[PDB]
């Protein structure tokens, strides 16, 4: 019944129906509006539904600022006759702790101001942009002079879609401190959600059982579901992949933001007033000198061989861990390279690189090792970030399975490597060219030419078994009819007989040679490491 | 300054509100921007504690962390072969070009 | 004195001691105060008011 | 066999006509063989291709488990374009080490070696980065710190910056009617302790 | 004067360690080695068939 709660869809058609279905009758939508009230429903402390909540609005002093971390109140819209309670998020962005004590978005029924506050005075004004200094990046303008601790209001924000209201960043003081010059001061990337009333208590319910029964974070447990709708509606790919979030942390003993990413997440960045985002605390703790920010979106290469690097691809290798090289590796890997070798600033291609490092972390391999084993795997030629929602935790329990085997089977990365890659040197190594030489004198045309591929590994064995080492002749022709089976360079028992009976008229047929030679020693190499009987064989 | 709750309870350290004190009132005379001053500071000669070249000095504490006594340089002459008399002193003291 | 008597005795004034207090306060201006200047704190004007 | 078969060329020398027997080629010999012994299995095939001109960067760095960028980028700073002899592969795997050392790429050390004070003037001249080349440079050597070390790196820069900070307000700033002439002056005056 | 004992102790076991890859080492280099039985029983069975 739980999970009929948790995952039944909530439209405004059935909204009166299912909020009378899932609350008493002494309970109305209006009692949602008292904070107190829903703590003591839930059994939750003030300061825990304040998680999920924020600050309501309810007439405060002027300044008062408005958000810990999040803002939310009930709203009659003024064009009609109907009532919206809506609620708005804050992430903090680059340089909003000096300067700004608070940058505050404020909703009012269909469109947005700004509040601000400052640490230190400036005589000039202030316009709030969106893009990088774009030729469209102009939101709105802050009238000064731009005092400290003070308030002003924003002018009605313009430039801003409604469907990019939901993760956008509708901030930038771009504040004059002289007549020519101005700096990005800070600001945070506001989120908005908007419902009536009724919907808006479901939808408060569903999050508040899950949170509790799974003991999640209100923003962890909303990151998981940005990952997978934009509308934060709770179903099976929601709860599959919080399953996965309590398995993996429990067998990787990784905290819930580190497991949050090996499940399909993005990096979490939200702060909760008292507390250091988990994308802060990879990358800005301490930071370089400055602070990087996925609140880019810019172009920045990743090329080893780059002269004049740049300060994003240093403070991104530092917070995965990794060098120039290893870096390369990874883009290319998950398949986030662009054009120029570059790749995009952004919080869905930072998580891809590293849920790579965790990937391996996780399973005691390097970067290197991890991508040896990944081209092994049946999901080589596919890069891991277009992967489908089922076939990543494939990959990552399949992780699991080799590498706690080749533990229990003693045998190193490097060593199954060996045994099973399909590349190979491309040169008749002494081994071939003895094993070429012993053969000729005791092989004819006439064997070579004749029908019986039983009787040519025979022949063939006691040759094989001196120059693969194996225990007995027996063995080396189970090995020849194996590989006779595979056919590895297109070549039979039979091909491999008359290209040994040549003058060296090996023009590229030496491809096929080795070839077949190299998956030979691979299987008679994999008898001996399994330690496999000949009657087994 | 802000009488909020953040400025009484967030941890700090001493220096960086000295440092950030004394920049303001350095920036003030010289009307540059703190960048500006740390490319001035890298040539100043009328002190003793300048020059100060700060991205020299960090290349060498992180040389200094990784491998004090160049040990690892010293295992390799290749390398250290190819380098000047003078500039191998600037990784064992102090030196700003 | 760690015996069932004597821990019943002992959850009986405990009780009775939160009986007479009551439900304990939650914190209600803390967030509503608006952040002052030090300056702003001092102003005599203030004070005066 | 291969080493006097090849009349010593497989190894090679620094300089000198190769094949001699000294304490200098005795010891390339040691090294030589121990790099033979870490090769592994594929160890006799890498020697035959390294007989004939045919061992290549990309399988250098296969068969030795290294990365490929790091073997191109060091034969690069080293300054060699074909492995020839061990003699080259030696050099190469130096400025490997060294990259591993300080935690950084071969690239970065062969810029932090191009780093030359000639006395600029008086002989031919100085080589130096520019002032944005040197904090690239800076932000390459810091970002292979971890984050404990990357803190006390911090710590080192504040201790630095404030004693350079109050010696230039000696030496450039007195104000209005106040006397000043002690980092403790200072700390009387701006009312916090920079020592 | 313990920890001096303990640590040439450790010497102790490293020199066991080194002195175990010179007999591997010498196995590998014998006249007599796995190369040499390797080919004379394969040659050998082939004659012998």
């Amino acid at each position: 019944e739980l999970y009929n709660i948790l995952t039944e869809e909530i439209t405004e058609k059935n909204a009166d129906a299912l909020f009378a279905q899932n609350f008493s009758e002494n309970i109305t939508p209006e009692n949602f509006a008292s904070q107190s009230w829903i703590a003591k429903y839930y059994g939750l402390e003030l300061s825990e539904v304040q998680k999920y909540l924020g600050m309501l609005q309810n007439g405060y002093s002027d300044s008062t600022s408005a958000y810990v971390d999040n803002i939310s109140t009930g709203l009659v819209v003024n064009n009609e006759s109907k009532l919206e309670a809506y609620k708005i998020t804050r992430v903090k962005t680059d340089d909003y702790d000096k300067n700004i004590n608070y940058f505050d978005l404020m909703y009012e029924g269909n469109n947005q101001f700004f509040i601000r506050a400052n640490f230190k005075v400036s005589r000039e004004f202030g316009a709030t942009l969106r893009k990088n200094a774009g030729p469209s990046g102009i939101v709105g303008s802050l009238s000064g002079p731009l005092i400290a601790n003070t308030n002003f209001k924003s002018n009605y924000l313009s430039n801003i879609s409604d469907s990019e209201y939901k993760n956008g960043v509708k901030i930038y003081a771009y504040r004059y401190t002289s007549s020519t010059s101005a700096t990005n001061q800070g600001g945070g990337i506001f989120t908005f959600e908007s419902y009536p009333l009724t919907i808006f208590a479901l939808k408060l319910n569903k999050a508040i059982r899950l949170c509790l029964t799974s003991g999640l974070s209100p923003n962890e447990l909303q990151t998981i579901v940005r990952s997978d709708n934009a509308q934060g509606i709770i179903n099976d790919s929601v709860l599959t992949k919080v399953f996965y979030t309590l398995f993996y942390s429990h067998r990787y003993a990784l905290s819930f933001d580190d497991a949050q990413v090996l499940n399909g997440s993005v990096i979490n960045q939200y702060a909760d007033d008292d507390s250091v985002s988990h994308f802060n605390r990879l990358f800005n703790t301490p930071p370089l000198k400055g602070k990087i920010f996925e609140a880019d979106g810019n172009t920045v290469s990743i090329d080893p061989d780059e002269e004049q690097s740049t300060f994003a691809r240093s403070a991104l290798m530092r917070g995965l861990g990794v060098n120039s090289g290893e870096l390369y590796q990874l883009g290319k890997l998950a398949g986030v390279l662009d054009a120029q070798n570059t790749i995009t600033l952004s919080v869905f291609v930072i998580s891809s690189l590293y849920r790579l490092t965790l990937l391996a972390r996780v399973h005691q391999l390097t970067v290197n090792e991890l991508c040896m084993l990944y081209g092994l795997s049946p999901f080589n030629g596919k890069t891991t970030a277009s992967l489908s929602s089922g076939e990543l935790p494939r990959l990552v329990i399949w992780l699991y399975q080799v590498t706690q085997w080749l533990t229990e089977a003693e045998i190193t990365t490097e060593a199954i490597w060996l045994l099973c890659t399909p590349e190979f040197s491309g040169n008749i190594s002494p081994e071939i060219s003895n094993l070429l030489n012993n053969l000729r004198p005791s092989i004819s045309e006439d064997m070579a030419q004749s029908h019986n591929r039983e009787l040519q590994a025979e022949i063939l064995a006691p040759f094989i078994a001196a120059t693969l080492h194996l225990a007995s002749p027996d063995m080396a022709r189970y090995i020849l009819l194996w590989t006779d089976n595979l056919r590895p360079g297109g070549l039979d028992i039979a091909g491999f007989m008359t290209l040994v009976l040549k003058e060296s008229l090996n023009a590229n047929e030496t491809t096929q040679l080795v070839q077949f030679c190299h998956v030979m020693a691979q299987l008679s190499l994999s008898v001996q490491t399994l330690r496999l009987s000949e009657a087994e064989l | 300054l802000t009488l909020s709750q953040s400025n009484m309870d967030t941890e700090i350290s001493t220096l960086t509100l000295s440092n950030e004190l004394l920049l303001e009132h350095i920036t003030r005379k010289t009307g540059g921007d703190s960048d500006a001053l740390m490319e001035s500071l890298s040539t100043y000669r009328q002190a003793i504690d300048t020059p100060y070249h700060q991205p020299y000095e960090t290349i060498r504490q992180v040389i200094m962390t990784h491998d004090s006594t160049l040990s690892a340089l010293s295992r390799n002459p290749e390398v250290m072969g190819q380098a000047e008399g003078a500039s191998l002193l600037a990784i064992l003291a102090n030196i700003s070009p | 004195e760690l015996t069932r008597d004597a821990l019943n005795e002992a959850k009986m004034w405990y009780v009775r001691t939160l009986e007479l207090l009551g439900d304990e306060p939650e914190d209600y201006g803390s967030q509503q105060w608006a952040a002052p200047s030090l300056s702003g704190a001092a102003s005599q004007t203030v004070q005066a008011a | 066999s291969v080493l006097v078969i090849s009349g010593f060329a497989v190894l090679g020398a620094k300089n000198q006509p190769a094949g001699q027997h000294n304490i200098d080629t005795l010891f390339s010999l040691y090294r030589f063989h121990q790099w033979i012994n870490g090769l592994g299995n594929p160890g006799s095939d890498t020697l035959d291709m390294l007989r004939q001109q045919t061992l290549t960067a990309d399988r250098l760095a296969s068969v030795m488990g290294l990365d490929i960028s790091m073997v191109t980028q060091a034969m690069v700073s080293a300054g060699v374009n074909q492995l020839q002899c061990w003699q080259d592969i030696n050099t190469v795997l130096q400025w490997i080490d060294v990259a591993s050392a300080l935690h950084t790429m071969p690239s970065v050390i062969r810029t932090l070696v191009n780093i030359r004070y000639v006395t600029a003037l008086n002989k031919a001249e100085s080589n130096l980065p520019s002032w944005d080349e040197w904090q690239t440079l800076a932000e390459n050597m810091e970002a292979g710190l971890s984050t404990q070390q990357a803190q006390t790196l911090a710590d080192y820069t504040a201790e630095r910056l404030s004693s350079v900070l109050c010696n230039w307000f000696l030496a450039n700033i007195q104000p209005e009617g106040v006397s000043l002439h002690s980092r403790d002056d200072l700390y009387s005056y701006f009312l916090i302790d920079n020592q | 004067i313990r920890r001096e004992a303990a640590q040439m102790q450790v010497e102790y076991q490293e020199t066991q360690q080194a002195h175990t890859q010179a007999q591997l080492e010498l196995l590998q280099r014998k006249f007599t080695n796995k190369a040499l039985y390797s080919w004379m029983r394969g040659k050998l069975s082939a004659i012998y068939y």
